[PDB]
């Protein structure tokens, strides 16, 4: 199948038409997305099959064909870019300064950017182009707007 | 059956659109992976 590095749409035909349930990242032969996008199910890449290899519902992450490869981290200081991939619309970079989720287990970056639900799993980048985490697990705040965590896994 | 379609190279774009605010929020993470606003 298509093993090429880059950002990919996740699509289903089980609803009406072809529907974008979310987004993902291919790197070093491994496909990375959020657990709530696939719920752990297998994926088709043309003739090709992708099988789930690692996942955790609490981190809300899943890898396919191999272990989690994305290890870069927000430095706590700089702007970043959401490589947003909205349903039926073209990829598109958005630059933002992250906010903070304060938790009982320590602090994580947050991106206050609003997109449809099927944008879930769109990658966040640092200035060198490295993926620091996935967009699309977070909270709805006062306004009615959405804030996502910068969700990142661990590389072995 | 779900399937994947390539949508872009992962690069930083100079003169991307710059927007969004940067809230500092207190949040809880449950066993199901749901974040919630703690106030
Ligand atoms: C792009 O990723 C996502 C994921 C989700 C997940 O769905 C919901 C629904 C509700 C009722 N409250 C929620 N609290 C946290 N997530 N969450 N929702 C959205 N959005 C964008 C803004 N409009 C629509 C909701 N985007």
């Amino acid at each position: 199948g298509e093993t090429t590095d880059g950002v990919y749409r996740v699509m289903t035909r089980r609803l009406l038409g072809s529907t974008q349930v979310g987004v993902g990242v291919m790197q070093e032969g491994v496909f990375h997305t959020m657990w709530h996008v696939t719920k752990g199910a297998a994926l088709r890449s043309g003739e090709g099959r992708l099988d789930p290899y690692w996942g955790d519902v609490k981190q809300d992450l899943v890898s396919y064909c191999g272990p989690w490869k994305l290890d870069a981290a927000w430095d706590g200081l700089s702007e970043v870019q959401l490589l947003a991939v909205p349903p039926g619309e073209r990829a598109k970079n958005i630059q933002t300064l992250p906010g903070i989720f304060k938790t009982k287990d320590g602090d994580i970056g947050a991106v206050a950017l609003d997109y449809p639900a099927g944008t879930s799993g769109s990658p966040i980048l640092d200035k060198c182009g490295r993926v620091i985490g996935l967009y699309g697990n977070g909270v709805v705040i006062k306004n009615g707007s959405y804030v996502s965590a910068i969700t990142q896994g661990k590389r072995e | 059956d779900m399937y994947i379609e390539r949508a872009g190279d992962i690069t930083w774009e100079k003169d991307a659109e710059v927007t969004g605010n940067s809230p500092r929020l207190d949040v809880a993470l449950d066993e199901s992976g749901d974040f919630s606003l703690v106030e």
